[PDB]
């Protein structure tokens, strides 16, 4: 015979190991394969999918109303709209998004990201904004003077709807951590601020109150790693009628 | 175009970009496509080498976890006289992946699964005084939806002519074999927005097709004076998987195994009339630098 | 250029001037069922111009409380025309869709409209554990109206829903949205009375809002099948 | 893989292509 | 040595395992190969012969009535004579067949079928018959009219005295269930019926009626997979002297 | 003629066919032929490439499955003031196939058999209070028909000069070793129209060539002061199978291991005079759609 | 061209005007054992045409309640002829068979019979555990009749007996039927006096009947031994 | 199969010829 | 039957062509309009929205 010796780790079970097993079935011959639509191959194909952003993520907004973030003309120049947590591990605008999802099943992240607004008033609407990324180490910027000193872009309304503010990777080593410190300098990405350019400036026949979509998509430089758990799931009791299969 | 990606990609050095006719960050998101804007093409870049991988985000290391999919304790005793319903020294199993939650919203990030699954049963037993743990001798048997399952410990159903069955113990490493691909399609239903038979009063949403089998599983040993608690765990790994046509992911909690019935949480985060928890105003920032 | 369409099949064909890019669902186009895809042995029926035509189901008025609108396919068109003959004479269909949804306004309304195509779209009651009916599921041609559309009816969150082969009818830009759906299943064929493979869901995402006179809106489907076949010829049921 | 049955095989995590344009740009042009 | 450790799965008897083990008798040498006739080396060649149908399964029909359908002469047209349950796994017409008995070992199944009917009345009786063919969906179809839009032969009585109903291969996807819901989807087959094309002419001194013997076999395209244990045998006690083998 | 089939057949498309003197649908079954009507012939098909494998129904697979044909409790204890029939820490089998009626239905598909056996011997324990199981050591001796087999556990036939002995224990995994093609014939007869001696008072049906021996299994241990009660499973696997003129299943319950004497069911299904359950009438549908 | 048949062997030859396509069990056709097969080391005898030929049974007669009938080979032979003497002498025996079974009506008379060749026919007793003895089985040239032929007397079923080497005698097409067998079992010879290999089996699947005049209507078996082998020889017994 | 005899060895489970017509067509011409 | 959906805007025109559907070449201008050889068929115009 062969002179073997155990190793530790023999007999043990974990859960991702790698090897061959025995065959319940026999010379069993498996339905033959079909070209069925929409293969995904790895999960970044996915994560490159723009989705919609819950920025109005506040009471009062119920259901759908969480979706859109409505603008009104002011009467003050130089106004903030709205800003955006980029803390996708904690629950912010950018959770429930294909990126956000996607991204809670892994601990580490990498590559630049892209918001994208598009303006669904009237044709007649007309308007500038400005979206501003801040990298992180302040405080969010609540100035336009301030915020505008960083990465951003400057949006007129018109035949094309949508910008895109590309999110850089802007960071000190490779990945960033999901951590539940969003004030960690490997966790925190920054702050996404928008401001009235100019103004929004619609007729009396237009609705004056007029509404942004904001998506979010991951890039193609985008990288994920260490495999978690997802949050965004759990269970305390059985589900229902799962006591119905053992009878 | 359908191309071979190991590492995530490069960026290119640009420079001062003021071109009539060139709008490369406006977009059309009317037509359905994501946007096409480059970090060279919004804001001004250096050369970077990029060299993360991109081989954990795979769908087979995405999804081939071991997973657990069944857990019954049983009373491990003398059953003459006990209750109707009880496990008399064992369980059948409706195969599913639909009872526990982690594995169940993994799946259901697809509409359609092609895969092998890896199955491994992990015993345990406790005492029901102390006076230690017998090596006991299980026997999982697999009953196809189809055939006839066992009603009695000692049933003649058990001598497994055809099915296949898998004895093992309880002081083994656990019990470990691989189910083929199974279904009469070429891909399991994940979802099946459909009825299952010709007749107006089926089930919704269960393909007849996606389900595997029956798992039943049995002591073999008779019953010692003493009684035990043997706990049964079998556990899922998916291999050799193709997916196809990715969903949204399940943000309300499960109700049943049977359906995609919703609830909710009463408050906010994962309610029914708000997915994300709540913040104060639109401009009010959460985690904000002091 | 990529604003005026026109879409013939048939005796049928619509043009239109406000159109986005159109929609091939996961970048496929339909088909016919090759030979070695093939399961059903005897000789099918094709009935090209028959059948692979434009088919409008009910306009629905699109209002201030409107939560959303959903068809499903093939349910939505298995009575109509030659389509839903061969769907009742038959044991077995295959096609593709060409939907194109029409809804315009004025210069001075707004709203956008998530127009998406869902594939297996199980839906799911809300506050209970008791599945869906079969009344509840199969609507026919009116289809169904959302209950909860901010998940999806399933659970789901409609923030992701672009996952899935979908436009947009911006009011701002567009006044159409089409989508090409080639044959969506794990199955070669199928029979059409028992299982439903898309949901064309239709969503108010931004609501309609104008200050000049209310005019009615509604929202128009037409849906062309492509490359029908039927396999399975019997009486009709 | 000593079983004759090919699906007994252990997990292929080798399979690298992509086609991110089948959910990014679905469209026509 | 060499550095081992074990699997999970590591000392199990799977019943279905496929591995070398000890030869318990050293240097034995078994009896020379003899050609037998008659070998069979996959089972299905057993499945491709014909064997009848207990269409009769009624009460009254007692052994060997139950394999044979008795027509007669009719005074209206276009009548039913019998159907046929395709239901394989539940007990009908077709479970004790070649075809239905060794595809009871298995849970899946695909191909053709063929129905044959042999004619064994006079020489003088004549007749025209209609064998139809239904896919699913539907009801079982009572009347001609109904029946004969499907599948259908029509067979004339006479020198051949059999027709082949082939049961083609109509399905949704390849393979078909053994499922106890008959009116499943992925187990329903349809429905077989006959009716008098024309009628049963006899002579007044050949008998007045006449009998059918159903045949089914399965062609060559015809597939069974998954192998379970078969519902057609059982027992709850031991058999008779099965202990005198223990003593 | 003989060919090699891996998949199952393809079908070809075919057109209208309106020909004279050709009758494929008409047959003759009084020839004792199998209809040859193709699908291309009764109906008007198209083109299926078919790749349905055809390996499970092989005869080697529908046969190698590890099946039981043993089983004997046995109480492990003192036995001197014991019963004269009792199993005194041992036991002997006379090895068949037809106890176990999930493989004799099984084997008694075919009319000759030719294959090798892999036994594998299954032991589990009980306590007949609870202090612990026991890792006994068991000894299964084979004893062809012809020697002698021992008459008690300490008997002295036990140690085996020539008889293929096993020793294994119970902790172990099971005991497994291949038994030969044994039969002095070129085939097994699992069914023998005969005689087995030249005098007519021999046994109908049982062919002395076709039994493979005696397996005499004990426990080496002496006894314990309390008593346990062990449960010997025996499992055989064929292999190497070749089989020869396939037979009618049987239909109706066995009644005995030495005979095919038959008695069925008192009502239908696999009843006497009814081996299928009753319906109305032949034009009653049982399971009709609504 | 297949109706008609001339069957040659010995001093013997069966004429037949309305039959079918005979059948060869299992695709074979009777020879002599082959050195490579033998087993037995002494010159064998070969009476060609003392024992090849037909021998012919005792009819039986075809009623109304006939269950059916059954010859067990060679027991139905073992005293006829000179291979029933090559039988008494001898020890060992190998032989096929050529089986032609006769019976004919008029074409107002309706009936059909299986007549099917049973290898290895282990048989049954029925509501009992006891084995069938020796004068159960042995029934020499007489042969027996089925007590529950719709099992085959055996457990099993008289509908899958088609897997056995058959053909059928259908009075309206044909009124013979003709089974050709090889040497059908595990061993080389055999001892002829305690082991069937053969079971002629002529059940009436459908019974006869007519309502013209009711003449008597017999079955008649002609069995001719093939390619017969005798060894160890010795006193007949 | 380090065993010295061959039957030792594992099921042979490559045997795919077929002869179906000498069950279903065991007619002489 | 054959139709066309419309959009109003930069083009303010389509065409309906109406196709030459008959059974032989020719169609009479017969004083009876509801002949089989006389009728041509109905163009209707609706709300599409």
């Amino acid at each position: 015979g062969v002179p073997t010796y155990l190793l530790p780790g023999s007999g043990q079970f974990l859960t991702t190991d790698d090897h061959s097993s025995a065959p319940v079935l026999p010379c069993f011959n498996p339905t033959p394969e079909m070209h069925i639509p929409g293969q995904v191959r790895n999960m970044l194909e996915v994560v490159q999918v723009e989705s919609m952003m819950e920025i109005n993520n506040t009471e009062s907004a119920v259901g759908m109303e969480r979706l859109k973030v409505d603008i009104s003309a002011l009467t003050d120049v130089d106004q903030l709209l709205f800003n955006i947590p980029l803390d996708i591990q904690l629950d912010g605008p950018l959770r429930n998004t294909l990126v956000g999802n996607i991204s809670r099943y892994y601990t580490h992240w990498s590559g630049s990201l892209e918001m994208t607004f598009m303006f669904c008033g009237s044709f007649m609407a007309t308007g500038k904004l400005i979206l501003c990324y801040t990298p992180p180490g302040g405080s969010c910027p609540t100035t336009r003077e301030t915020a505008m000193l960083g990465t951003h872009i400057v949006w007129d309304f018109g035949l094309q709807s949508s910008v895109t503010l590309i999110i850089p990777w802007i960071s000190g080593s490779h990945y960033r951590m999901f951590n539940n410190d969003a004030k960690s300098t490997n966790a925190n990405v920054g702050y996404v601020t928008c401001f009235m350019q100019t103004n929004l400036i619609v007729p009396s026949e237009s609705s004056d109150t007029c509404s942004l979509i904001g998506f979010i998509a991951a890039k193609d430089d985008f990288s994920l790693r260490l495999m978690r758990d997802s949050p965004d799931i759990g269970q305390i009791d059985h589900l229902h009628a799962a006591e119905a299969a053992y009878q | 175009i359908e191309s071979i990606i190991k590492t995530a990609t490069d960026t290119v050095k640009s420079e001062i970009n003021a071109e009539l006719g060139v709008v490369p960050s406006l977009n059309a998101v009317e037509t359905g496509a994501t946007s096409n804007t480059e970090p060279e093409e919004a804001i001004q870049t250096r050369t970077v080498i990029n060299q993360h991988g991109v081989s954990e985000t795979l769908v087979e290391n995405f999804l081939s976890r071991a997973a657990l999919v069944s857990k019954r304790s049983f009373e491990y005793k003398d059953h003459t006289s006990s209750a109707a319903q009880t496990d008399k020294n064992f369980f059948k199993w409706t195969i599913n992946t639909r009872s526990f939650v982690q594995l169940r919203r993994k799946l259901e990030l697809f509409t359609y699964l092609r895969f092998d699954a890896e199955i491994t049963i992990l015993t345990t037993v406790a005492v029901n005084t102390y006076m230690g743990l017998p090596n006991l001798t299980l026997q999982a048997m697999f009953v196809p939806t189809g055939a006839l399952t066992p009603e009695k410990q000692d049933s003649f159903h058990w001598q497994s002519g055809s099915n296949a069955s898998v004895f093992f113990k309880i002081s083994d490493p656990p019990a470990r074999m691989t189910i083929p691909f199974m279904c009469i399609n070429s891909a399991y239903s994940v979802f099946y927005d459909g009825f299952a038979g010709f007749e107006k009063s089926g089930l919704y949403g269960i393909n007849p097709a996606d389900t595997i089998g029956n798992l039943c599983v049995r002591i073999v040993n008779e019953h010692q004076p003493v009684g035990f608690t043997v706990t049964v765990r079998v556990y899922m790994k998916p291999k050799h998987i193709k997916a196809w046509a990715p969903r949204p992911p399940r943000t309300l909690p499960y109700m049943s195994i049977a359906n995609a019935n919703y609830k909710g949480k009463k408050r906010a985060p994962n309610a029914l009339n708000a997915i994300i928890g709540n913040r104060d105003s639109v401009k009010t920032m959460p985690h904000n630098i002091v | 250029s990529d604003r005026v369409l026109q879409l013939k099949l048939g005796n049928s064909a619509i043009v239109t001037q406000e159109a986005a890019n159109y929609c091939c669902a996961y970048g496929e186009w339909p088909n016919y069922l090759p030979d070695h895809e093939a399961v059903a042995i005897d000789k099918p029926t094709q009935p090209e111009t028959a059948t692979d035509r434009f088919y409008t189901l009910k306009s629905v008025k699109w209002e201030a409380g409107s939560t959303g609108w959903w068809w499903k396919l093939p349910d939505a068109l298995n009575n109509i025309g030659m389509f839903g003959q061969n769907v009742q004479h038959h044991y077995l269909y295959r096609s593709g869709f060409l939907i194109h949804v029409q809804c315009n306004a004025t210069r001075f309304h707004q709203g956008a409209l998530l127009v998406v195509a869902i594939p297996e779209h199980q839906r799911g009651a809300h506050n209970t554990n008791t599945s869906p009916g079969f009344d509840d599921i199969m609507k026919g041609e009116e289809g169904g109206t959302f209950n909860h559309p901010y998940v999806l009816d399933d659970g789901t969150s409609l923030a992701c829903a672009t996952i899935f082969p979908h436009q947009w009818i911006n009011l701002r830009t567009n006044n159409s949205a089409t989508i090409v759906l080639p044959w969506m299943n794990a199955a070669p064929m199928d029979f059409p009375l028992r299982h439903n493979q898309w949901t064309l869901a239709i969503i108010p995402v931004v609501p309609l809002g104008t200050r000049t006179m209310s005019s009615m809106v509604p929202i128009t489907v037409s849906i062309a099948p492509m490359c029908c076949e039927f396999n399975g010829l019997r009486h009709a049921i | 893989n000593f079983y004759k049955d090919s699906y007994a095989a252990s997990a292929s995590k080798q399979d690298f292509s992509q086609d991110p344009s089948k959910f990014t740009e679905p469209v026509v042009e």
